[PDB]
């Protein structure tokens, strides 16, 4: 188990569109700001609350179209297209940069390619 | 049901809902499933029919499973059991 802690960053409309970038995609700082200091049992678990959280708030949502809103809403996460897909890796994905598990400012959301 | 002719159009469409609403057994059950729409439609767009639809028709699982259906007619493929 774990806190959440750090900042993450501003992001814009398209945040997503990043994560297919040689950088990846910050956590944006209002997500950070919602699941900072919060305690989670697993990776897992704070994965899924990333989600959720991204369901919630209407501009990291707004260019998910309903089938992918659909899937961030259970928590989990939204499809890429599918020219950054590999193997049965289909979906956004967390990567640590290295360094702590739950340290927002040390995690990308990258596609999978 | 193997291939997408063992499915009627009805029951395609509520696969489709299905993934659609992310109503999966679990998150790992809705990538089988848009994996399996994939394998079952055969459109070289695969995932993108659900995700990242062109503009020019709905997106909703109607859409999806028009575009389905007009794509397999038109290149010479089976369609849905009757």
């Amino acid at each position: 188990p774990g806190k959440a802690t750090g900042k993450g960053k501003p992001v814009g409309d398209k945040w997503l569109d990043d994560a297919g970038k040689d950088s990846g995609a910050p956590i944006p700082d209002r997500i950070a700001d919602k699941l900072r200091d919060k305690e989670f049992k697993s990776f897992d678990d704070f994965r899924k609350a990333v989600w959720e959280e991204v369901s919630k708030d209407p501009e990291l949502s707004k260019n998910l179209n309903p089938s992918n809103k659909s899937s961030v809403s259970k928590g989990y996460s939204p499809f890429t297209p599918k020219n950054q897909q590999v193997g049965c890796r289909k979906v956004y994905e967390l990567h640590h940069d290295k360094g702590e598990v739950y340290d927002m400012d040390n995690i990308r959301v990258t596609t999978p390619k | 049901k193997h291939s997408i002719s063992d499915y009627t159009e009805a029951e395609f469409l509520e696969f489709v809902k299905k993934i659609a609403r992310a109503e999966g057994a679990t998150e790992c059950d809705d990538n089988k499933l848009v994996r399996e729409f994939e394998r079952l439609t055969e459109h070289p767009d695969g995932s993108d029919l659900i995700y990242y639809p062109r503009d020019d028709r709905e997106d909703s699982p109607e859409g999806i499973v028009k575009e389905i259906k007009e794509w397999r007619a038109a290149n010479g493929k089976s369609g849905f059991k009757q």
